[PDB]
Formats: structure tokens, C-alpha cells, sequence
């Protein structure tokens, strides 16, 4: 009944590659 | 005979910000009156802050404490050429601290906080002052171990807008 | 039933000096560029901005920081078929930010700010530039918990107008 | 005329925080069974972990979620020549993550977690596995803004130990 | 009709400096630890100081903070041919500042202070050093608007002397 | 009672990184 659930989105951590 | 005095107003000489100094008052109004301030604090701090080394948890936590509309607004801050992940990356970091939170109604509160940028050359930018307005509710306990160990209460932001001061602030 | 008028012990942030209640209630209670620019900012932002989710606080705050004449002008913006409540409703929202405020006299200041419209389809309208002229005073500390926790200083707008900025650059 | 009640206030010259000399006000009080576990899990992650840059908050949080006996055991880890502050200092850091927590009785739970050391030369030590046994209770809501915004539930560790896990797999 | 209580007393946490608001900090009808310090300072400064332009307030304040015996001793300083009103008049003025006050017992404290004379020709006399011994109590809140807005605490000097410091 | 209290760790005072 709630449907109370969190969202869906791209990952929170992504690679910190050097350059 | 009982008489009541007034909370004095504190004026910040640098920001002109007026803070009410409570008179012998530490009262908590109700369940979630101060519990809500915790969630609002943790939400703003994690949302606004950044550190390459810890952001994955703050990122997922923010999403966990956000309505899908809000989650998307947040996710987008890490997208494109101006992404926080590219601008700050592992060269600069953001430190956030909340000074005071005061609920004002039916799923709504005001968060007064500051933020500053630090970097790899050992320098620090002047701190800025910001105020967030948070619309919120609770969706009850989540049903995944990865969610309940972060947001057992079900805190959820349904609307979010933080505005920095103009010029100096 | 009327009690001691709320007294603000103004505290200097640089020196820690403590001020007391004064004739500022029967004068401009808000004092100091820093302090006045804050109130002028918060007034314009909350007055001009709109979000179905937070407007009740911005609405009441605007009224709290407005002379009855001004309050009525404001209230009227939410009336009739062209009401902000019907035009924006829960389909579109307004974001407002102040760039700079400079006092110019005896209860008067100029506020330079911008505004933009966002909506439910995920689009954003081009931002507009506006300038507000604010006539103001201070009425001293209010005597209700619901007012002192929002406007302890007594800021009050006595006259207000805001026109489009023409970017003749 | 009753003698004017003595009036006195203290102003912090560093924080601009103004506080009345008179004793403050009490808050709300209700007992929630699932409050100790959440506080204990947050305290454990802050306690075992270390980062020169964030430790002040983890340090104070751990103390906030610890009985004085426990607080002292914790404080001592930062003392002497072998202090975490000197051993790790700003040369090395500790990352901690909890895999699973299962309550087992009347103020007692088992925490299964891992830990690893990172450093300034960009290297990482092999991760270790550890298990904590936590004895705990709740002391109800605290009566200071600096405490309620961190541990509103009153979580408190009354006994703590953590041993290496032997991976006899 | 309603009556009024004390407003606030400033005590800088960093400097320990004491600032008095228009509503005088109450001594709670007792010598106090800081109540004697602020009241003892304001008493000595106003009593010993003089300026044709502000003396009416300092004069009335001193009396407000003095037992009738003390008030009379004070009033007499403005009497006769050697009256402060004739000697200083509007030709010379006295500036007073307190350096330190330390309570020593049961209604008694020592006040260490300085004083100097300035005049209409723009000159200044060498400053002098003096020490006051003040016997005191509190008589509780007064019941007149003209008194409560000056001495809400009821501070009252019951004995007073001040000698040159050597 | 609850007796909330602490004498916590210097958080702000970090030492001279050599």
C-alpha cells in the first residue's frame, strides 16, 4: 500500500582514474 | 508570579545573520521534531559534501534518503563535463557542516549550513554560507539489508532547494 | 495577556559586546548593512519563488516580513484564475536567487536578482533578470513563538516593487 | 515587589553563541526498542575507522555512543607514543565496513566487519576480518543540540571487544 | 498594572569583561561573587567622577545605590564654598576608572581604581591612584520606575571610604 | 539519570604533519 521505496539511478561511486 | 524573558538575538557581524539565542529553552516538541533534524542534517551534509574516497557511500545514502525525483536531481550533479566527479575529482574536496535546523510545518524544515573547498596543493577556499529548504516524508522501514542499515526510519526528501548568499553571502 | 516586549540583546560577532532593547521598535529595528541585506534577500527570494511543496512557509514568512499593505499585495498573487496556485500549481516551479543587495538611504535598498521556471516535464525556461526596490523598517521582536522563530528582528517591508532588468550590455 | 530575578548571559567570542546562565529546558521522552542497534552500528564504524580529516567527528560520536567506561577505553587509543594519532597520523588511514549484525539477547549483539589500511604512498594493506561483541543500552534523548543531532535515540555501549576473525574456510 | 524584572548582564567568556545594560544586573539582595564587582565598580566610578553635563545622573544613581547615611556623606560633597559644584563647576572635570575589585567577606569588598582631572584650558593633571573599601548589602527590587531602571537589584552601600594609594 | 556527558577528544587540534 505504501509503495514507499527509494529511487533508481547511476552508481554512487565511480572510478577515480588518473590522467 | 511566574514571568517569561525573551531569547536574545545574536547578530553575526560578518553575515548579518540573526540567530535566536534560546532563553533557558532546550525543549523537544515531539517524536521526529529532533529526530527529523538528524535526518535533515545527515541528508544535507552527505548530499552537499564531496570526497573521492568516501563519496560512494554519501552518494548511495543520499539516494536512499531521496524520492526518485530528488534522486535524479542529485545523480545529474555527477553527469557531463561539469560533473562533480570531474570538477573536484581527486584534486579537490568539499567539507560540509550544519549549524542549525528548525522544522517549520508539515514535512518541511530549514537547514542553515556552511561549506568549504580544500585541495591537493594544501590550500583552502573561503567558506560559504548556504540555506537548504527540505520537503520530506518517511516511507517506513526498507526491506533490504543494504538499506535498513543506512535509513531504517525511511527518511525521504521529496523536494530540495539550497540557495547560497548573494556576492559574499 | 500582553507581556514584556521581546528584547533582542544584539551580540557583536567581532567584539562579543551585548546590546539591549531600544527605541528601534519605534524606528528601523533592523540595523547594519549586513543585517538589512540578509532580510532583503530572504524577503525577495521567498516572495518571488514558488514550490507547491514549500510555499506555505515562504508565504507565511513573506507575510511575517510585510506591512499589512504589502501582505495584501502579496496575498492577491494567489487569488483568482491567474493565481500562482493555479498557474504554477504542482506543474511548474519558480527558483529565485539574489546576486547583490545595496542599501541606498533611510529604510530603502536595491535588490538585484534572477528567476527561472522549471517544470514536471523536466524542462527549464530561460532565466530572467529583475530588480526589486524595497522600502522597509523594523517593528521589533514579535510576541508569538510562531513569529519569533521566523523574524525575531521584526523586519518589515512597507513598500515593494520589482521590474524586469534590461540587459543593455 | 519581588526582587528582579538575577539576569546573566555568557557570549562565546569565537562562535558568537549566546547562552543564558539559567538552567535549560527538558525535552520529550519515549522508549523505542530498535534504537540501540542503529546507534551501536554507527559508533562501531566511526570507532574502528580512522582519517585525520574526519576523526574529530568519529571520535566525538564514538564517545557520544559510549558509557564513560567505554569512552575511556576509546580515548586511550589516542594516547601515548603508540597513539592512533601518531601511528596513523596523516600518513595512513583506516577504512571500516560492516558486513552483518545479528542481535543475540538482552542488550547484546554480534558485529561482523572488515578493516583495511591505506596510505600516502598510494598503497593498500591486505584487509583483515574482525568480530565485535557489543553490550549496550539506551539512555534516552540527550539534552544538548550537539548531542541530539548525532545520537537522538540515546544509544550507548556499555561493554566492547573486537577480536580477529580466523578464516578457517 | 504590571511590574518589571531585570533585563540582562554581559560577561564576555573570552575577556571576562562585565557590561551593564540599562536594567542594572540584580545582586539578588546579596553581596554575590560578580554582583559586588559590577555594582561596586559602577558605584565608585559614578560617586568619585564628575562632569557638569552628566553629574545629575551620577549623583542620583549614587544616592540610589547608597544607604541614607552614605547618601548624606555624598550629598555634602556638593555643599558649601568647597562644593564639587563650585570647585570643578563647568571649568574642570574628573575621570574615574576601576582597575580591579576583589570581595573579601560578608558584605565587603576592595576596589582599586584611578582618577584624573581635565579642564577647559585643555590640560590634564597627573593621575592619582586610590583604593575604596565598600561595606554593602542589597535591599531588593525598588518600587518606582525611576529607581528600577537604574538599580533593579537593590544594591546599597552601607559604609564607604577611599584613601590614596601609595 | 541519563547523565549525558563527555570530555571528548580534541577534534579540531590536529598536529604538525612533519
Amino acid at each position: 500500500v505504501v509503495r514507499q521505496v527509494i529511487p533508481g539511478y547511476t552508481p554512487r561511486p565511480i572510478r577515480p582514474e588518473p590522467e | 508570579q511566574p514571568a517569561p524573558a525573551p531569547l536574545v538575538l545574536r547578530v553575526d557581524n560578518a553575515t548579518g545573520a540573526v540567530d535566536v539565542v534560546t532563553t533557558l529553552r532546550e525543549h523537544e516538541s515531539s517524536y521526529g521534531e529532533v529526530v527529523d533534524t538528524y535526518w535533515l542534517n545527515q541528508y544535507v551534509l552527505n548530499r552537499e559534501a564531496y570526497d573521492y574516497n568516501t563519496i560512494q557511500m554519501n552518494y548511495d545514502t543520499t539516494a536512499l534518503l531521496s524520492a526518485p525525483a530528488v534522486q535524479q536531481d542529485y545523480y545529474k550533479l555527477f553527469d557531463g563535463s561539469n560533473a562533480r566527479d570531474r570538477v573536484l575529482g581527486n584534486k579537490a574536496r568539499i567539507t560540509v557542516r550544519v549549524r542549525s535546523i528548525q522544522p517549520n510545518g508539515r514535512g518541511q524544515a530549514t537547514v542553515r549550513f556552511t561549506t568549504q573547498q580544500h585541495n591537493s596543493n594544501g590550500t583552502v577556499e573561503a567558506p560559504q554560507h548556504q540555506i537548504a529548504t527540505i520537503g520530506y516524508t518517511y516511507i517506513g522501514a526498507p526491506m533490504r539489508s543494504s538499506d535498513r542499515l543506512l535509513n531504517p526510519l525511511g527518511f525521504q526528501v521529496t523536494s530540495y532547494r539550497a540557495d547560497p548568499e548573494i556576492l559574499n553571502n
